[PDB]
């Protein structure tokens, strides 16, 4: 599975 | 898109070549930067219009790579070949497939 | 005997021509197993290999979701280093992410990976420890202190050594009729003159898997590497690889060259020597 939403922008 | 790569291409077929036999010819374009690449298949010149291609991936120095496939049957008549447009390149590049590489 | 899970997603921006196209592929070792673009008719992440098709409609409803989501970013993330680099809205640019886990024979973890690159080049990485970035330069710097500041490597981290090993051992059981074989390469010699004094000599690998192999050329024992045309690793469409590499030689000393190709699923490693009358 992908990794789960949430990660921050560049 | 600063740095441009010039798409490498390879046609030949998923099996060995038997006159006669059904088989799958292959057109593998790598190693392309920007992705935006037309990619067709040839039969005696004319472009064959059913033909799959894969899903956009790339290697580990983040170049593209694509495979476009088609079902054929060789014959030692018909001649196939692979059309590529790129933007690094002058004009659409055609390969023609050879049973030697 | 190692396996991995792999993610690799393509951002590409289209001025004046609407969103991004958006293009995500999952792999499990050198077999793709999911799919998801943007500019496909169903808008749902979608099935590549049989043994994933046995999910059921909550994990297509959470890898819909969460491939979404990524994408999100990455639309924000072109803008974002719109302005880092100082480039014109006009021009199409490329963001590339791969991630994933490797794992042993014996399931346990062995490694995470986060790669992220801009137009082609490297942008930031994740480190080894999975604690730490490698930026590729100045302006990749800036989000290196963003997700600094935010943590986003622990967060990361708990994925990339948790969830993906995990689910990378799930797949392996429910596909391991396809999954856990090792087909090894069928290799062959050719031969074409390009004149009556010298000819090509190509050394064959096909129908092999998964798609690592190596191909040297050795005259008399010595390799010939600087004098060896090898082509990129293509697949044959059946879930096999082939290669080649060519070296030109002599007429009458062909004898004096030699192919080794290595492979995992080689007993040990082979030695070709094109044969004459």
């Amino acid at each position: 599975v992908v990794v789960g939403a949430g990660g921050v922008g560049k | 898109e600063a740095i441009q790569r010039t798409p490498k291409i390879q046609v030949y077929s998923r099996h060995p070549a038997e006159n006669g036999k059904s088989n799958f010819l292959n057109c593998y374009v790598s190693g392309f930067h920007p992705s935006d690449i037309e990619v067709d298949l040839l039969k005696n010149g004319e472009r064959i219009e059913k033909v799959e291609h894969s899903d956009l991936s790339f290697s580990k120095d983040w170049s593209f790579y694509l495979l476009y496939y088609t079902e054929f049957t060789p014959t030692e008549k018909d001649e196939y070949a692979c059309r590529v447009n790129h933007v690094t390149l002058s004009q659409p590049k055609i390969v023609k497939w050879d049973r030697d590489m | 005997g190692s396996h991995s899970m792999r993610y690799f997603f393509t951002s590409v921006s289209r001025p004046g021509r609407g969103e991004p196209r958006f293009i995500a592929v999952g792999y499990v070792d050198d077999t793709q197993f999911v799919r998801f673009d943007s500019d496909a008719a169903s808008q749902r992440m979608e099935p590549r290999a049989p043994w994933i098709e046995q999910e059921g409609p909550e994990y297509w409803d959470q890898e819909t979701r969460n491939v979404k989501a990524q994408s999100q970013t990455d639309r924000v993330d072109l803008g974002t280093l719109r302005g880092y680099y100082n480039q014109s809205e006009a021009g199409s640019h490329t963001i590339q992410i791969m991630y994933g886990c490797d794992v042993g024979s014996d399931g346990r973890f062995l490694r995470g990976y986060r790669q992220d690159a801009y137009d082609g080049k490297d942008y930031i990485a994740l480190n080894e420890d999975l604690r730490s970035w490698t930026a590729a330069d100045m302006a990749a710097q800036i989000t290196k202190r963003k997700w600094e500041a935010a943590h986003e490597a622990e967060q990361l981290r708990a994925y990339l050594d948790g969830t993906c090993v995990e689910w990378l051992r799930r797949y392996l059981e429910n596909g391991k009729e396809t999954l856990q074989r090792t087909d090894p390469p069928k290799t062959h010699m050719t031969h074409h003159p390009i004149s009556d004094h010298e000819a090509t000599l190509r050394c064959w690998a096909l129908g092999f898997y998964p798609a690592e192999i190596t191909l040297t050329w050795q005259r008399d024992g010595e390799d010939q590497t600087q004098d060896t045309e090898l082509v990129e690793t293509r697949p044959a469409g059946d879930g096999t690889f082939q290669k080649w590499a060519a070296v030109v030689v002599p007429s009458g000393e062909e004898q004096r060259y030699t192919c080794h190709v290595q492979h995992e699923g080689l007993p040990k490693p082979l030695t070709l020597r094109w044969e004459l009358s």
